[PDB]
């Protein structure tokens, strides 16, 4: 019994979202434009960067044509929090190109809670 | 300036060199490497190469070098190298903490060992490269040098490559390079200070190495909670991991 | 000790009387029984919200870290019309038109339907109806 009005989703603000191959297992927030930000650079593959010392490859990657991306905070009313086109897809060693279930059991299921 | 001193790690590491002298792509010459820096859990490692004509031995033995001193003395005879830049030649390579933390802490297992290697033949390679006219190679390790030697001679199989377990005190171009190394390394982490320092932030680490002390203070006393350490810090010390394991979120790999 | 953030994917059109969204659980089809679900109150373009989930992923959203990896699709409800979507009691209007109860031939259509949509991109009745989860709840 979750409500979201559209003013919500209208406007809010650019996210950057990375997506990592590892699990950092409590949420919190993070000095990412301290510590992972400047380590990022770019060459014709992808993008390097490093986390934890472990070596990282990305491919930025496009919400599906015809949506749009949204953070929301699921407490108080939904309620957007910020807005996105596109995340950086993070991934060990290698780009992680071709497919792994995000750019495609497809991985993902049903949602309660 | 820092714009490029960023990226000092892009590349995560970097090549400096002399100009080659002249009679050194003609006359035979004697190639030592020797290296700064496997040890800390913190700064760069550095290798280096000296090379000089065989006919100018004299200069190195004889003279000055071969003969434990301080960073004093050190970073005078280094000038001295540096002065008769005629005929001797020298390179390096400094890795940075973090191409280290990334090489050994990949998805595919690449050690302390190997990467100094490579690297040790990577430059090498450069001074051949170069067109110096290079004869035998005598190369400074730690314990047995025998499989490093084996490796090594099959690699380049046509110079003589001589590798001696205290070879900085028996050939007088492995003790340059020993030298230019450590001066480098050096130079490498008053730098990294004085960067700190400008920025006050606390540079105050200590020998570098882990076991001492104060550096494993300093380290413990510098974790973020989700990132970790500066980039000054081999992430892949085993001493590194364990603080981590201790003072920082868990992260669960790929690695399932 | 951090307010959990939730990464999703909408149809670009929301963002378009009242407030007019809502999030409901309903009787998911297939035996289920458990699934939310979003419902535009200007008249349903019912929305199944299905999420992405695979070990050892996490998100840093803004200057932060969240924890799940997790990615929640919306996608309009139902049938061919949301399998390029995600390949990266309450209702009203057009119930009438939207029932012709289970035939052979909603299937038979259907299973097709979903045959020329996975015939467009290399895998290996019209429009989200918002009735393949009103039959599963209601026949039986």
């Amino acid at each position: 019994r979750i409500h979201l009005r559209p003013g919500s989703l209208r406007g809010a603000a650019p996210a950057k979202l990375h997506l990592l191959p590892c699990d950092v297992l409590v949420s919190r927030p993070a000095p990412v434009d301290r510590f992972f930000t400047p380590a990022v650079r770019h060459d014709a593959d992808g993008l390097q960067a490093s986390f934890r010392g472990r070596g990282l490859r990305g491919e930025e990657v496009a919400v599906p044509p015809g949506f749009a991306g949204f953070v929301m905070v699921t407490e108080e009313k939904g309620e957007g929090l910020i807005g996105k086109l596109n995340f950086s897809g993070d991934a060990e060693d290698k780009a992680d190109e071709a497919q792994e279930p995000l750019e495609r059991l497809w991985g993902l299921e049903t949602v309660p809670g | 300036m820092d714009l490029s001193e960023l990226e000092r790690d892009n590349t995560g590491r970097c090549r400096l060199s002399s100009p080659v002298p002249a009679v050194c792509l003609k006359e035979p010459c004697v190639l030592g490497v020797d290296e700064a820096g496997r040890g800390p859990v913190l700064g760069p490692m550095v290798y280096a190469i000296c090379y000089c004509p065989l006919s100018r031995l004299a200069d190195l033995e004889a003279l000055k070098v071969a003969d434990t001193l301080t960073e004093n003395e050190r970073e005078r005879l280094f000038a001295k190298m540096e002065e008769d830049g005629d005929f001797v030649g020298w390179a390096l390579d400094v890795l940075s903490p973090n191409l280290i933390s990334t090489s050994m802490l990949g998805r595919v297992k690449y050690n302390l060992n190997s990467l100094s290697h490579d690297t040790a033949a990577g430059l090498i390679q450069y001074a051949l490269d170069q067109n110096v006219n290079v004869t035998q190679v005598f190369v400074d390790t730690v314990g047995m040098p025998e499989t490093y030697q084996a490796r090594l001679q099959q690699h380049f199989p046509g110079i003589e490559v001589t590798v001696k377990a205290k070879a900085d005190s028996l050939f007088p171009v492995v003790s340059a390079a020993s030298i230019f190394a450590k001066v480098a390394r050096d130079k490498a982490v008053k730098n990294w200070q004085f960067v700190e320092n400008l920025q006050d932030l606390d540079s105050d680490y200590g020998s570098g190495y882990p076991n001492d002390p104060k550096t494993k203070a300093w380290l413990r006393k510098h974790v973020d909670p989700v990132f970790g350490f500066p980039q000054f810090v081999r992430f892949s010390w085993s001493t590194a991991q364990a603080i981590l394991e201790k003072e920082a979120e868990d992260v669960i790999w790929e690695d399932s | 000790l951090a307010a959990r953030q939730l990464v999703f994917l909408l149809p670009e059109h929301l963002k378009d009387k009242k407030s007019s969204l809502l999030f409901v659980k309903l009787a998911n089809p297939h035996s289920g029984e458990g699934a939310t679900y979003l419902i535009d109150m200007c008249l349903q373009q019912l929305f199944e919200i299905k999420v992405f989930k695979e070990k050892h992923h996490s998100w840093f959203i803004n200057q932060s870290v969240q924890s799940g990896g997790l990615l929640h699709f919306a996608t309009p409800m139902d049938p061919l019309f949301l399998l390029l979507h995600y390949l990266l009691e309450v209702n009203s209007k057009k119930y009438y038109k939207y029932s012709s109860e289970k035939t052979l031939k909603w299937l038979e259509k259907k299973v097709n339907q979903t045959v020329v949509a996975l015939k467009a991109n290399n895998v290996n009745l019209k429009t989200g109806k918002k009735n393949s989860k009103m039959t599963a709840a209601q026949k039986a």
